[PDB]
């Protein structure tokens, strides 16, 4: 349930005078800024227990005095993050006094991230985990990591999972009404999946009938000086603005007759935050674009959901310092840059110092330019067409390069090395060959430079150039190709040759030991051995397990207890100008488990140790099984093993002598070490005696001497490694005066 | 089209016992662009 | 003999016969393309007449020939070089040995490529025949892969018939063709040993000779040679070098080409007592006696190149050498070797370049100022893009023309600075005095790729405090905050042990992690708002009398619109204070007389620096038992800079979203200590004391020595007193030696009856003391003669006078 | 120039009890170029 | 003399209040100045 | 005793498709020029 009232987001700086507005209530974010001229005293008489759900982000910055947010937000549950703060939905910074979090009822972050840093007072950072949210909170609170059986719905104190439409927590489990937070959407008194028609969707969390947005629309119509938003209904969703292809009759988003792309004339005409990609998400005409995504984080994918709808940019595109980029394919729907503005040097496209940009797959791309490896430069030069209309003045690994399809006369791959041979493409003057460069890297989904082989005349055998690639995982597929290097000529075009990329998967090898095995004795005769599918086996993949009985310790049977060198090398090779210049002068029990990681080993004794060998096997005629790992386990002991059957026999002699004989347990808990004999006189206290195995063997029982006259009762208990057996039947006897 | 020593390996085949002519050079002629038998004959002693 | 002008030889052998009659070549000698001729054609032809090569000697792809032993058995010495080498022996098929044993000196030039059978290549020590081996480089050949049985003469018989020399840490015998051997060994009588037969060679005469003192007996000459013997300078009456030739000799040389028209010979002239091929700059000829003279016609020496561009990969320069003007330049020298001393030796005379300068892929040289009096690049011919200067792929430059004094002018053309990884951008901004800042166009620089590994830091830090009082040093310096206080990401402290003040920025570096430099990174210090006190960052050494050197660098992440340049501190030398010495290095004391002990020791190198030695001597007491015993990576740098920029941008973002008795000896390690007993032991303590106001000694080394005894000091003087009793008891008493050798331990008493044999008895010290002498019992009646000898620890004494005693019957 | 953690102190010196006004970048006028007193005091609440 | 030089540097610039810090983090001279200034 | 070229040819003949890894003279060429060679060592001289 939602037991409270909504409030649009706010920021508060001055003192602790305005924060009291949050006693009763968010449609947004809460910012607590510049709280520098107060003391811990003002914060300590304030709380906000009603807050149960906030949408976008939560920020506290430059707040002096507060020791912790414990008792600030004692009931808040989840942040969705329809908007985000620089990839982040939660930022608290420069807290000279915040010592711990106190956000124990926190459950989920739907989108974005969290940024907490630079607090000379904050602690408890290592005891909180962000995997569950997008271990403890304080010295008074602990993380409520709900089990995966509850997924994202939430769990209760007894462990019962929340309702499917419940998210994170629930005032009563399995009740969409009693949800603390809805999984997807909310109706007036019940969390719901997808907003029954009448209540269209609202900020991906609410179901609202016409009244909500309608009111909002009237507020916007009556507002001529505030940047509110005119929400419209379409696709059963009330949305801040209709997407491209739909228009307004001012009487629901209706499809447009003529093409109506959605233009975005951003201010200042030049813009460099996933927040920014979040505004321009859904644009089609950027009426004015940069890429400075730093950090190296994989973000363009999310930007793919933002820039997958753009069509034409009315200004230059620059990919500058884009240390994080991987491609430019995310301009899937961009069509043609508008010749509206350029850059210095007329670089309407300006690439610079990228760091992981593995461009479009132009086998299908038809992107067009209006104004403004070399392989791809030539691909753009002909295919995209930066030729003719523009003059000239238009260094790294990989970089798919160009030349002319070639081939490979021989490929070999068995375990980790690949033999590659090919026809030598001798250029029109095969002295042009500086040397072949073989290219190869890992292809789950590396150069070498080869001096040109000593050419022999005739079409006879030449010992064709080739190389051995030295690096593969024994199961991973790899991509390999060759592109040559021919010396450029003054009046003779010579690009050389390139080979088509070939994919090669080397054959599997023997596997390796499985990961994280446990040998937990689930029963007195069963042991569950578990493991994990290892990543080391380097090959395809059952698992093979043996178990062997282990004898007990012998000592227990008798113990008594009673960088320039590279350029030097590439420049020295005298071998290319000395000869060339002088040419100008000379011529003037076991089990295998398939696709599973658990095995219930049976046929085991109650208190006998087992040494278990385990390995992996990638096939079932000769075993290539993996390395053997040996663990030790012990099954659960049984109390009936050490029990003694029948009473205890005894003989009496007149000289205060009692001989005692009893039956040894037939199948004890491994081995019995001693026996305990307890005797108590009639009306007196108890006395105990220990009889070891050696003592029992030598005395043929037990001898009691010095017994006082009168009645006595005796019992016997046997002691084993696991513990002690059941006491024998009491036996009465008499000692003569 | 030849390389290095191979260039003279066939050039002597081009020349033979004719001797060698004595008393944008051959770098521009038999190193980048293709060199054929007729032009290698010129370097041979006429 | 005749001075035959230079010549070239090809597939046929008849033309070679022209070399029989001439003893000197007025130019260059080439033998090539000897394709289909056989060894029988060459082994029957010899040219011992030839003595001189002035320009270059070369053999290439000669088939059938085996060596130059018979071809030039007397080629003695090799002006216009071939490439870099006087003997260029390239791509040999059947040749095996060098054979130019008489070829002794090539002061200008050097000497083997792709000869698949030519061996005995690196066995010749070229340091003397040629000036600088820095130009010499042996490459792929037969000897490139070691498969030769290099057996030198006499080595089979085990006789050192030929000299042996040491290079690269290995000392081995050297020989030319296993029958003859080296012609370059002693220089100024360095190695020699035998040379011709058994004697060294003096300085003026070069390698090999029959007698050092006599210049005539010296076959070779280092500097000059009169007709008969070497001279320290060529006398007035009487060559291109190493020799002296009369005035008419040069007159005949000049007249030879005056009357003969050959393309390759040279009008040899006289100047400065020398028979130089051509007159120097500003000098002309007017026939007469053919002496080069100046005139009021001052004209520069101009090289008129046929090829257009003398593409410089050392004879390119040499053909350019002597020219104060070049009428046509590109440099592509590699290897990393400093041949530049040669280059200025040749190009230093260049004062004008009609064409343009291009410097591509250059790796060998290190500085550009070797164009000492360039002063002009006319640039009549230019590169594509109209570049009067062109620099590209320049992977070893460090310094351009130091414009502090240079006043170069460019007639026309532009400049080209691309991929200048080790070039300082300050130098590029320094060329803009040249007058090249304005003119028509501006295409001179490639910004980003200039200064990649090296750079040009502008700001110096005023180093403040240093403390080296012990085996550790504290360093305190000024703290520097850039305009953005974040922009300084630390301090790159650089230091390395510098024995001498010749330290520069790099001092070499190894890719295997064996870098000479020592580098540490200091995080920037905390700061306060008030500039009154700044916690100056410091550092401390990890472990002294050697000299140490320190120079500080910063670390700043660059920004597009920021002027960030980092900071630097100069190299500074500091040394520690005094440390404790080490023990005298393994001393030993041996008694050099009955009363002296000589001690010797060594200077311990554990302490290094200014060095007295203290020598204590103390007696050792004698053994007690002797008195009682009975004797009878950029991959992470790009990361770190990226996250640093990211942190600064995030913070400024958050702000933009939040706002609006002893003896001592000095330096000598031997001593004699006197006044000692004959047979006692003295323990000597050695203290090496590296300081002399309170002298600081080290721990001590304990040695000892026992003086030699004197056996005759144990002799007993006088006879032995004797008494006789009626019970056949004879008592004997003697005298203890005054100065026994250590301690007397026993006496030997020998007695013999008249006409009978001898008998001996031992009386120990205990026996002597107990009996107060020696008593003999049971002696038979008659006359007896007895003598007594003393014995000490050192040895035995001498017998006393005989004593006669009678026993009554 | 004042850059970074100076500003939080710097602005307080010009803002004080007045707080800070709300409802290019600031670091640009403060870090990139020299910032006088006027721009600092403008950011405070009037 | 290792500990000797250690103490030397300390004073110029040994209990559990600084041994734990020296074990947890690396060496710094600002460390040796800030734990001697008071 | 065998020369370098002959030794490489023999090891290639023994190996087949394993290629050749010449072994820098301290390797197989030194041992062959000094002692004998067998088929139980070439596994280290094969082309990787």
């Amino acid at each position: 349930l939602y037991p409270g009232e909504v409030c649009p987001g706010m920021d508060i700086r001055n003192n602790l005078t305005r924060l009291h507005e949050l006693e009763n209530c968010i449609e947004g974010h809460l910012q607590i800024l510049l709280m520098f001229k107060t003391r811990p005293e003002d914060f300590r008489d304030l709380s906000f227990p009603k807050l149960i759900m906030i949408t976008d982000y939560l920020l506290l910055f430059r707040v002096y005095g507060l020791e912790s947010l414990k008792d600030l937000f004692p009931n808040l549950t989840v942040i969705r993050g329809s908007r985000l703060f620089f990839n982040y939905a939660l930022v608290i910074f420069e807290m000279v006094h915040l010592k711990e979090l106190g956000l124990y009822n926190l459950m989920n972050i739907t989108r974005g991230s969290v940024r907490i840093e630079k607090n000379n007072e904050l602690c408890y950072l290592a005891t909180i985990d962000w995997s569950r949210i997008l271990r403890c909170w304080t010295h008074s609170h602990c993380q409520k990591v709900c089990p995966t059986i509850c997924k994202s719905h939430g769990c209760t104190a007894e462990g019962l999972c929340c309702h499917s439409e419940c998210l994170g927590n629930c005032s009563q489990p399995d009740d969409p009404t009693k949800c603390v937070a809805c999984r997807n959407f909310y109706l007036d008194g019940r969390c719901v999946e997808t907003c029954p028609p009448p209540y269209y969707h609202f900020q991906d969390w609410r179901c609202v009938n016409f009244s909500f947005c309608q009111d909002l629309h009237h507020k916007c119509k009556n507002s001529r000086r505030q940047g509110c938003h005119q929400y419209v209904i379409h696709n059963n969703k009330c949305i801040p603005e209709c997407p491209s292809g739909y228009t307004m009759n001012s009487s629901l988003c209706t499809p447009c007759l003529g093409p109506c792309p959605k233009v975005c004339h951003l201010l200042e005409g030049e813009k460099t935050s996933v927040t920014s990609a979040q505004e321009l998400r859904g644009c089609t005409v950027i009426n004015g674009l940069i890429i400075n995504i730093r950090g190296g984080n994989n973000l363009a994918a999310e930007l793919e959901a933002n820039l997958g709808l753009i069509e034409e940019i009315s200004g230059y595109l620059k990919i500058r310092r884009s240390y994080a980029l991987v491609s430019l394919s995310f301009f899937r729907k961009l069509r043609l840059i508008r010749g509206e503005t350029l850059e210095i040097g007329n670089y309407s496209f300006y690439a610079l110092d990228n760091q992981n940009l593995r461009l479009w797959d132009w086998s299908k791309h038809n992107l067009t330019i209006t104004q403004g490896c070399l392989s791809e430069i030539h691909k753009m030069e002909e295919v995209s067409g930066t030729k003719g209309r523009q003059e000239r003045n238009d260094n790294g690994d990989q970089a798919s390069c160009e030349n002319e399809l070639l081939k490979f006369s021989y490929i070999r791959t068995s375990f980790d090395k690949i033999l590659l041979r090919w026809e030598p493409y001798w250029p029109p003057d095969f002295r042009d060959l500086l040397g072949f460069m073989l290219f190869y890297k890992e292809a789950p989904y590396t150069v070498v430079d080869i001096d040109p082989p000593l050419r022999s005349n005739d079409p006879k055998s030449q010992n064709h150039p080739g190389w051995l690639m030295r690096g593969l995982k024994p199961w991973t597929q790899y991509a390999i190709f060759v592109k040559t290097l021919v010396t450029f000529s003054d009046e003779r075009r010579t690009y050389g040759a390139k080979s088509d990329i070939i994919y090669v998967q080397t054959d599997a090898t023997n596997p390796s030991v499985p990961l994280d095995p446990i040998s937990v004795s689930n029963s007195s005769s069963q042991i569950i051995l578990k493991w994990k599918p290892p990543s080391d086996p380097n090959g395809n993949i059952h698992y093979l397990v043996f178990w062997e009985r282990q004898a007990e310790d012998s000592e227990l049977f008798e113990l008594d207890y009673c960088t320039d060198s590279q350029i030097l090398k590439e420049l020295e090779e005298f071998r290319k100008t000395f000869e060339d210049y002088l040419h100008n002068v000379v011529f003037v029990p076991f089990e295998k488990v398939v696709n599973k990681e658990s095995l219930v080993i049976s046929g085991l004794r109650h208190f006998t140790g087992y040494r278990i060998e385990l390995q992996a096997c990638n096939q079932d005629p000769e075993e290539r099984c993996s390395v053997a790992a040996y663990v030790s386990a012990r099954t659960m002991p049984e109390a009936k093993a050490d029990d003694i059957v029948g009473p205890v026999t005894h003989e009496i002699f007149e000289n205060n002598v009692v001989h005692l004989m009893w039956q040894e347990p037939k199948e004890p808990n491994g081995l019995i070490v001693l026996y305990e004999v307890s005797y108590r006189r009639y009306g007196d206290e108890e006395l105990h005696l220990c009889v070891s195995r050696k003592h029992f063997a030598l005395e043929r029982g037990c001898r009691l001497r010095g017994l006082s006259p009168g009645n006595y009762s005796v019992r016997i208990r046997a002691t084993s490694l696991a513990g002690n057996g059941s006491w024998t039947e009491p036996t009465y006897f008499y000692v003569t005066d | 089209t030849l390389c290095g020593a191979e260039l003279v390996d066939a050039l002597q085949f081009v020349c033979g016992d004719r001797g060698f002519y004595f008393n944008t050079g051959i770098v521009d002629e038999c190193c980048f662009r293709s060199c054929d038998l007729r032009r290698l004959e010129m370097y041979c002693a006429p």
